[PDB]
């Protein structure tokens, strides 16, 4: 009952939100085999290696390394001799901070010293330890690439064994390095691509939402497995999966969609429904621009229609406040006695609000020399977007609609 | 309390689950100005009694201030000073180990996040993936008016769950305005007040705060006729002109002699092309010298070039009526621009007994 | 000599698994991976690349705004019968492509007025997309 639902909620939330390790690996057999073999070579012997892993973000780059480490560290007492250092390109933006982190993680600050002294020969002269480098591309943007060069040098040196592992999303990581480090860099690359078809994606979806064999209740788990198996071949679920697979093959989006779908699982509905997945897919695939336009007022809509007319008459040219005001006045004067008698300041405030919402952006920004008036503005919307948004407007008056059509 | 806000609250409560449960690393909430983002989330956090730290981006205009305020408030919930983001991560890991903070999710509410993209390059990506780095059951919320499309960094980062707060309608606005009725009169009286106010001003002013402010300001005049002695027609007839006068201002809430001539000459120099200048001033057929010549032509009396006229010029420059264009060091070829509205210049010319329209080349 | 030694080591590694070993080492540690990355791309990304190529052929310029590219993509989707794509989906695909340095763009602030430049030669794209 309720306790089982709470436990399965916890397990699935841990699986998706935190990305807890799982024994299931998809289409990464050769890559993981190669990486684990090389890690075993670097650990059981004094040989050194340098490898880069290139892939799109969210493609489980970190999972390979984590699984390999959990697989190979516990083999023997080698874990006692092996030391691990982790460096992230986001936290360490300067070489001084990187050196401080390296010293602190190695617990040599007592040996090296506590003060801010720039000398690092204490470690360099003293320098098996493995290095992990997340966001390797950021390190290449340093002033002289000193840390990367020193790491490659000690890797190529014959003093101590050092294994270097880098992670990258850019495919051009080779050209961001200088000639010296590139020559000293062992050209070992692993590529992580989602090289699998739509049926394999469906199998991945079916397996991911499958309860593990360690759950206490067994008949409930079997019923859950049968339910997910049945939901696998439903054509609405397959349509949603086809849409998301066409959009992107990254597993992170799939995990997010599954989490959002599972959010709507309650006691009254212990097992999911295809309509729930349809609702989640609809919630994940709505455009913000149309919503923002829908949330506007009448005066803003009139101003936007005038802006569209200006863009149509003058093909791809900027504009200012005065022309828009003049043609809005023309529109309200052609009509006999419509209730739109507004003065300059209120229209000016409406224009300021529109610019604040960042639907309009200035060109070659300057202030003081040019006022808000007489400033070259441009629109950041498309005609079809305006038409579609105006169709769904709740209480659009007839006059403004016909003016928009004209 | 919250009115017409039940879907989003239910969604958030379902998302949170239990205290020991985990949640998303990043939720990005966006909506309009008067959607009530601050009210709803703060009331929900107070009701659920969760450990949350509320932060304004504008107040913390520097990274050190932001981190120190976050750490101090979190410690008070359970002096600390940090300087770098890595040090902040380490100190956060150290401080989160409290028993009250052991198996509970920590929430960091940030509002007015539009400025975060102008603070540092890597600060936003670091905040997005905080739960991975800390690994300590941490959730970060965002409140903003700009869509997520413009918050995306070039390198791409962990995509937050996007959420939208629905826009308000006539019924919702009327209900919200009619909830806080004054106790000294009937509820239906205030409901009719809100109805007529909406019928007058909903075309332009949809802001809940602004409309409520207008209602608060105008209610005393609404209640006068009954005090003077449920007459709908009487009240409407007595009250209409005041409402029209109020609607005249929805969002709004004597120069020396020679200064007027200087201003009109500057306006003429700015808005009249040079080629026509003689056509308007030479008896027979912008730089400072042009202004001086135009001033000498306009004024019927011979004006001596006393230093006081230059003092007037500089004073007008200071008063932000004339804008200096060229370099400040170059005070032999200075350039000026006039920023006065045309109605103002027409009024001052009328007070001077001068017809500027006869000289404006564009109008002719 | 360094890369020669690396090739010899990799050939020994492969032989552990002839001239074929050395050929595999040299063409794996020197050749570029752009073609296979393009080949393993998604269908929508392929349509986007085809739209970019068509717009470039129509114009002849190496820089194109995001609006014309979007229009060509919509036309190609209509020709292919694919469902109508939203602007947000196209921008997300563009950002994903730009993340791996296949294109060149600054989408942080500009959205509809983004200059797009190909990071690889056009003939390589043609040879990758013909298959
Ligand atoms: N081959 C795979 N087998 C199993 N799970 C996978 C595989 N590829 C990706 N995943 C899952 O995809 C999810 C998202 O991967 P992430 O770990 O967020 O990406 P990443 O490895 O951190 O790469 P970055 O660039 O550091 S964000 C995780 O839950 C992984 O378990
Ligand atoms: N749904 C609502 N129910 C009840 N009162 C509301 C509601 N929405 C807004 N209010 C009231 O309106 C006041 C002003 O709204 P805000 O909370 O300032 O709107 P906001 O979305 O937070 O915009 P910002 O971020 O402050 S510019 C709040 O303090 C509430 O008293
Ligand atoms: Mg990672
Ligand atoms: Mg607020």
């Amino acid at each position: 009952h309720t306790e089982c639902l709470s436990q399965v909620q916890r397990i699935l939330r841990e699986r998706f939100c935190r990305q807890s390790p799982h024994s299931n690996l998809f289409g990464v057999q050769v890559q993981y085999k190669h990486l684990s073999e090389l890690l075993k070579r670097t650990a059981l012997h004094g040989e050194s290696n340098s490898v880069l892993i290139i892939g799109p973000r969210g493609s489980g780059k970190t999972m390979l390394i984590n699984h390999a480490l959990k697989e190979l560290m516990e083999i023997e007492e080698v874990s006692e001799n092996v030391l691990q250092v982790h460096l992230n390109g986001l936290l360490q933006i300067n070489d001084k901070i990187a050196l401080k982190e390296i010293t602190r993680q190695l617990n040599l600050e007592n040996v090296v010293g506590d003060k801010v002294f720039g000398s690092f020969a204490e470690n360099l002269s003293f320098l098996p330890v493995i290095f992990i480098l997340d966001e390797f591309d950021l390190f290449a943007h340093h002033k002289n690439q000193t840390l990367l060069y020193n790491l490659f040098d000690i890797s190529q040196s014959a003093q101590t064994p050092i294994a270097v592992i880098g992670l990258t999303c850019r495919l051009d990581i080779l050209e961001l390095l200088e000639k010296r480090v590139k020559s000293r860099f062992s050209h070992r690359q692993i590529h992580l691509m989602n090289s699998f078809g739509f049926p394999q994606y469906v199998k991945i979806f079916k397996e991911q939402l499958s309860l593990p064999a360690e759950f206490p209740d067994k008949v409930f788990a079997e019923k859950w497995n049968e339910n997910v198996q049945y939901l696998s071949e439903d054509r609405s679920v397959q349509e949603v999966l086809q849409k998301h697979f066409n959009i992107s093959k990254n597993l992170r989006s799939l995990h997010m969609l599954l989490m959002l779908a599972l959010n709507r699982v309650t006691a009254s509905h212990p097992f999911m429904t295809a309509v729930d997945l349809m609702e989640a897919s609809q919630l994940c695939s709505m455009d913000s621009k149309a919503n923002i336009v829908h949330g506007l007022s009448v005066l803003e809509i009139c101003l936007i229609i005038a802006m569209k007319h200006l863009n149509d008459i003058y093909e791809e040219e900027p504009f200012n406040f005065q022309m828009v005001y003049n043609e809005f006045q023309k529109f309200v004067q052609r009509k006999a006695h419509s209730v739109y008698n507004f003065e300059k300041p209120v229209v000016m405030k409406a224009f300021e609000h529109l610019q604040q919402l960042e639907l309009i952006k200035p060109m070659e920004r300057t202030s003081g020399n040019s006022q808000r008036e007489y400033q070259l503005m441009k629109l950041l919307l498309d005609n079809t977007q305006i038409m579609n948004a105006l169709q769904k407007y709740p209480n659009c008056p007839t006059d403004v609609r016909q003016w928009a059509t004209s | 309390v919250v009115l017409c806000r039940e879907s989003q609250v239910s969604i958030l409560q379902s998302l949170f689950g239990e205290r020991h449960h985990f949640s998303f690393p990043s939720i990005f909430i966006y909506g309009h100005t008067a959607s009530g983002k601050t009210y709803v989330t703060q009331t929900l956090l107070k009701t659920l009694e969760l450990p949350h730290v509320f932060v304004n981006c504008v107040e913390c205009f520097t990274l050190r201030l932001l981190l120190e305020q976050i750490l101090n408030k979190l410690n008070h919930l359970s002096e600390i000073t940090c300087e770098t983001f890595n040090d902040f991560v380490r100190l956060f890991k150290q401080v989160t180990t409290a028993e009250n903070l052991k198996d509970q999710t920590v929430y960091i509410v940030l509002d007015k996040a539009e400025y975060l993209r102008d603070m540092e390059a890597n600060l936003l990506p670091g905040f997005l993936r905080l739960q991975e780095l800390a690994d300590r059951n941490v959730t970060v919320l965002f409140l903003s008016e700009i869509v997520w499309e413009k918050f995306r960094p070039n390198t791409g980062c962990f995509e937050p769950f996007v959420l939208y707060f629905p826009d308000y309608s006539i019924g919702n606005l009327q209900k919200i305005l009619s909830h806080d009725h004054p106790p000294e009169y009937s509820a239906d009286f205030y409901a009719a007040y809100i109805n007529i106010l909406l019928g007058v001003f909903y075309t332009v002013c949809r802001d809940l705060k602004e409309l409520r402010h207008l209602a608060v300001l105008n209610f005393p005049k609404y209640c006068e006729p009954v005090v003077k002695g449920r007459d709908t027609r009487k009240l409407w007839r007595n009250i209409e002109p005041h409402l029209k006068k109020a609607m005249q201002t929805v969002y709004l809430r004597e120069l020396p002699y020679y200064s007027k001539f200087i201003l009109i000459a500057a306006y003429l120099a700015s808005y009249n092309p040079a080629r026509t200048d003689k056509r308007f001033f030479l008896k027979h057929h912008f730089p400072l010298d042009r202004l001086l010549a135009i001033l000498y032509s306009i004024v019927d009396s011979r004006v001596a070039p006393t230093a006081n006229i230059f003092s007037q010029i500089t004073s007008l420059v200071t008063l932000q009526l004339l804008t200096l264009v060229g370099h400040d060091d170059q005070l032999d070829g200075p350039k000026y621009k006039c920023t006065v509205s045309l109605d103002f210049i027409r009024a001052i010319a009328r007070t001077v007994n001068f017809d500027i329209i006869k000289y404006l080349y564009d109008f002719l | 000599a360094r890369r020669c030694l690396d090739i010899c080591r990799r050939a020994t590694e492969i032989c552990e698994f002839t001239i074929a070993h050395s050929m595999e080492a040299v063409d794996e540690m020197f050749s570029s991976s752009y073609i296979t990355a393009i080949k393993n791309s998604s269908v929508l990304e392929q349509s986007f690349l085809r739209a970019i190529l068509a717009e470039f052929r129509r114009s002849g310029l190496e820089e194109a705004t995001f609006q014309q590219i979007y229009s060509q993509h919509v036309a190609l989707c209509r020709m292919e019968g694919l469902p109508y794509p939203t602007m947000s989906e196209t921008m997300a695909v563009c950002s994903h492509l730009g993340s791996c340095r296949l294109l060149l763009v600054e989408p942080s602030r500009n959205d509809l007025l983004l200059r797009v430049r190909l990071n690889v030669s056009q003939d390589d794209v043609l040879y990758a997309l013909k298959d």
